[PDB]
């Protein structure tokens, strides 16, 4: 099942600043009161992030190219993104990745999908919609696990795809600014690595309609682009990363 | 000390002559909990097994395989590899498995073969020439076999080609053994193609059913998430052991660490980038990796015309650890400690010095 | 490739050993001059200037 | 402690002699160096007890009994402001006796002149 | 051969390092004698023959 | 200007840091000998006319 949403107000994108957000733990390595310096694809410091709006009437799920990593940031309030939608061409021809959040539990499943034009959840006011596929034909990995998740929660995503492993890491921050990204530091811990062995080149961001036609909940996320640099990571007695120097930046940063 | 200068009379001195090490004593291999293990009870020991013309492909993958259980079992009459070893099973690692489950003829087992030609091979089952894997037949004639005869399992027996490998073909399509023209209408010289086996208790081995299970091993640019069994030994601390630790190995003496890891991290790295902090794999604890207690190994003599008498120093080390005497600069075996003050004859180190009057420190 | 491994670290101890006999010459120069201004500055008054 | 990388390291002779043997050289040239300064006197002089030097004071180069490393609390004050095959070999002087060597310097110099440097 | 290229570049770039910090060492010693002429000899009359 | 020579010569570490380093070493010491020689006095003295 698929339904066209023709009632979206037309609007160009927002562009934010990313102050000194996307830093993830490179490796899975304690460092105690030292300074690291890595080569990684790491996030840019004050970087020109796309910034994409869900109001009531704004709907912002389009598919962008993932190139060699997103960052995405998610100021959330009452669960309206749900999940994400990975492939390269986005039909039955290619093998597709399916992160689904619903109200149960996490699937996560590399199969040969169609997806709809315009992929999206629905909640009844209770969850009694779901329009993201049409069909299923050849899967290949299965994986169920636990979930992930004023605007109140801050969700930080870093997704990336070497070697044939899907590295995710995240980082839950609770926040309490009203538009947007806040200023601080905070590394994203790496939670789960899939043994996934595709190709992904474009991506889309999944959203849940609140139903009472349709209206879009409140919410608000941030896309940005992970390109190799490096950081200098500063670790702590306590051994988390507490500050980071991008060596690309400025010269005094350099 | 005149092996090292390559002189039959030694200077009064001190001579560096070898370097102590702390033998490792054992191995200690920690590997992590063999959990999630691959469903072979669904396959080997299922309920209804499947035709040769539908034989049913069970893919196995994500999971660790203990392939020792399945070769130890006597059952199996019929264990044959064409492109690995059985011992090795174990050891190597494939991306996925396809396992392959029909019955046939006690006759045909021998046709699930690379280069081997036969109406199974040609018709139901066919193996490439290059074939990786184990084939895997076992005796069924207590389960399948029925007195009024077991109908239920056909198998193809014309077709006008021969098969690819791994191809299935489950169509009915009526065969023409002669020339005539047939329309799926039967005649005098066309056959249906499956016809269903007469297996009895009666008939003798060779025509009692034999279910076959054949495993096949892709090797791909995928990962290789099937493994074998990880055999993980007792932890030992407190000695200077070799350290397997998920695929970390290294020599080092292992106690018990104070620094409290953040839970998604595995090792602990000092300034110089070499690993000192480890958590076991099987119980989340934190270890902190000692470097053994080497030293270098100095002979303090006086001249051979003098005398033959010579102490040892092993430089920082402890001499609980190797006329013995504790130093700064390590332990000394030789030398009668002494309180009172002289000059320095032998220079050891940290305000130490030895002569000779025996040896004195 | 344990060769290759053999004369890189090999070569990383020569470096290192030439540059630490080249410091050693620096300080041993330095402690030369200390133990001429030890025996001309504080056992004896020195006419030298500065 | 990999037995076949000695035994393709012995294919290469007397490298690691030579390079024991230059860094042995150092070792035992640090240590001249530091008797070379230091130990110029073989008498170990003490300032008399009562500090009268006719109104010069000495105390901030003179040793303090108060503190247990007899050293000066310029000497204090400077020791506090100096923050694989690896070994450290210790100094043959350790920072006591190099602080009573320059004890007895100081002590010869105030008590006695430039005389002790050139006989009694 | 990019390899072969490297080593033997490296071994030339460090054989003419080591050449300088040798020449360095001389040239600091030239010029400490240079600045201990300075000192005792124009900026005070030295009593030291030759 | 070869990006490959550079990809090859980073798996030897950091002999190009250490090179770099004693040149800059050597640099810097020259100027602190001219200093050493030269630069005694912090008065500019000037002859009478
Ligand atoms: C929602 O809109 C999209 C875009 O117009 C529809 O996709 C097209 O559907 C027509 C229907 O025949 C096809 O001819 C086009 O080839 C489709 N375009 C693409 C890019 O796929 C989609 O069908 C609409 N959804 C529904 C349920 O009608
Ligand atoms: C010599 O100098 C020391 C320190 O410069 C003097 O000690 C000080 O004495 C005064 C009064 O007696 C105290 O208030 C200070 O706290 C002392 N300072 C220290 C560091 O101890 C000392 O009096 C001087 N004279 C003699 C004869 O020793
Ligand atoms: C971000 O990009 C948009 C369009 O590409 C541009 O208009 C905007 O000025 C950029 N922001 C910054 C801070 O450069
Ligand atoms: C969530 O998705 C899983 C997988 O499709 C499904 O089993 C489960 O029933 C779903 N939950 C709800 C509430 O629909
Ligand atoms: C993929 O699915 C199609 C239709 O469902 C099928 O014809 C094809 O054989 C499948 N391919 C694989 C590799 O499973
Ligand atoms: C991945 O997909 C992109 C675009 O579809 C294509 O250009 C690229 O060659 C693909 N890579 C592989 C390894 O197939
Ligand atoms: C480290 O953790 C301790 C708690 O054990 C806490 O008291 C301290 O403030 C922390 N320090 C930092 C820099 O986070
Ligand atoms: C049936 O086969 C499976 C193969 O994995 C084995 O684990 C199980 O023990 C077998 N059942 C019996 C009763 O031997
Ligand atoms: C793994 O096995 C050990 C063996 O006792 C057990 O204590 C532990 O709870 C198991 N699970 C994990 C996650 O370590």
């Amino acid at each position: 099942q698929c339904v066209n949403l023709t009632t979206r107000t037309q609007l160009p994108p927002a562009y934010t600043n990313s102050f000194t957000r996307g830093v993830y733990y490179p490796d899975k390595v304690f460092r105690s009161s030292v300074l690291h310096s890595t080569q990684d694809l790491f996030l840019p410091f004050f970087s020109n992030v796309t910034w994409f709006h869900a109001i009531h009437k704004r709907f912002d799920n389009p598919v962008l190219p993932f190139n060699d990593g997103v960052y995405f940031a998610s100021t959330e309030k009452s669960n309206i993104i749900r999940g994400w939608i990975f492939g390269t061409t986005l039909d039955s021809k290619t093998q597709s990745l399916l992160i689904v959040n619903n109200a149960t539990n996490v699937v996560i499943k590399v199969c040969e999908f169609q997806f709809c034009n315009d992929p999206f959840l629905g909640v009844y006011y209770m969850e009694s919609e779901f329009r993201v596929y049409s069909s299923a034909n050849n899967c290949t990995f299965e994986y169920v696990s636990q979930p992930f998740l004023n605007f109140k929660n801050l969700r930080e995503f870093v997704f990336k795809n070497i070697d044939g492993y899907f590295k995710i890491y995240s980082k839950h921050t609770p926040i309490n600014l009203v538009r947007d990204l806040p200023q601080g530091f905070s590394a994203l811990e790496p939670l789960v690595d899939l043994p996934i062995g595709i190709n992904i080149t474009r991506f889309q961001t999944l959203l849940a309609l609140h139903r009472s036609g349709w209206t879009a909940g409140a919410a608000a996320y941030y896309v940005g682009y992970l390109q190799p640099r490096t950081f200098l990571l500063k670790y702590n007695e306590n051994g988390t990363i507490t500050d980071a120097v991008d060596c690309a930046l400025d010269p005094l940063s350099e | 000390t005149k092996c090292t200068l390559k002189s039959f009379t030694v200077e009064k001195g001190i001579y560096q002559t070898s370097n102590f090490r702390v033998q490792p004593t054992e191995s200690i291999v920690r590997f992590p909990n063999i959990t999630n293990l691959c469903p072979f009870g669904e396959v080997f020991n299922a309920t209804r097994f499947a035709s040769v013309y539908a034989w049913n492909r069970k893919r196995i993958s994500n999971c660790v395989a203990d392939y020792s259980v399945l070769y130890n079992s006597a059952s199996f009459s019929t264990f044959k590899c064409y492109g690995v070893s059985p011992t090795k099973l174990n050891d190597l690692c494939f991306t996925n498995v396809y396992a392959d489950s029909f019955v046939i003829r006690g006759d045909e087992v021998r046709q699930i073969a690379p280069g081997q030609t036969g109406k199974i091979a040609d018709y139901n089952y066919k193996l490439p020439d290059d074939f990786t894997g184990c084939v895997i037949a076992w005796n069924s004639n207590n389960l399948d076999s029925k007195v009024g005869g077991n109908y239920n399992y056909l198998y193809r027996l014309f077709r006008k080609s021969n098969l690819k490998p791994f191809e299935r073909d489950i169509s009915t399509e009526i065969y023409q053994a002669g020339s005539t023209p047939c329309n799926g209408v039967e005649g005098f010289n066309c056959y249906f193609p499956l016809q269903s086996y007469g297996f009895q208790p009666t008939y003798g081995v060779g025509y009692q059913p034999y279910r076959v299970v054949v495993l096949s091993f892709e090797l791909l640019h995928a990962p290789a998430t099937v493994c074998g069994p990880k055999k993980s030994t007792n932890l030992v601390k407190n000695k200077c052991v070799n350290f397997n630790f998920n695929g970390l190995t290294g020599t080092g003496v292992l106690t018990e660490s104070n620094k409290k890891f953040l839970p998604f991290q595995q090792f602990g790295r000092d300034i110089a980038d070499t690993t000192d902090a480890v958590r076991d794999p099987q119980t989340l604890e934190i270890l902190d990796i000692t470097p053994c207690s080497f030293g270098g190994v100095s002979v303090i003599t006086p001249g051979t015309n003098t005398s033959n008498q010579v102490a040892v120093l092993y430089q920082g080390v402890n001499c609980t650890e190797v006329n013995v005497f504790q130093t700064r600069a390590g332990c000394l075996i030789g030398a009668e400690h002494v309180n009172n003050s002289y000059e320095c004859d032998i220079p050891i180190g940290a305000g130490i010095c030895a002569s000779y009057q025996s040896i004195i420190a | 490739q344990i060769d290759r491994l053999i004369t890189g670290r090999l070569q990383s101890l020569q470096t290192y050993v030439t540059q630490q006999l080249i410091r050693a010459a620096e300080i041993r120069a330095s402690a030369n001059l200390a133990a001429t201004k030890m025996s001309e500055c504080v056992l004896g008054q020195s006419k030298r200037v500065d | 402690d990999s037995t076949e990388c000695s035994n393709l390291l012995l294919q290469y002779g007397s490298f690691c002699t030579q390079l024991n043997r230059a860094l042995t050289g150092i070792a035992v040239e640090q240590d001249k160096n530091t008797q070379e300064v230091f130990a110029q006197v073989k008498q170990i002089y003490k300032t008399p007890p009562i500090k009268d030097f006719g109104g010069f004071n000495f105390s901030q180069i003179l040793p303090d009994p108060s503190k247990p490393s007899k050293r000066s609390p310029i000497e204090d004050l400077l020791f506090n402001k100096v923050t694989n095959g690896l070994t450290v070999l210790p100094p043959l002087l350790t920072d006591e006796m190099i602080a009573q060597y320059t004890s007895a310097l100081l002590a010869g110099t105030i008590t006695s002149g430039w005389t002790f440097g050139a006989g009694p």
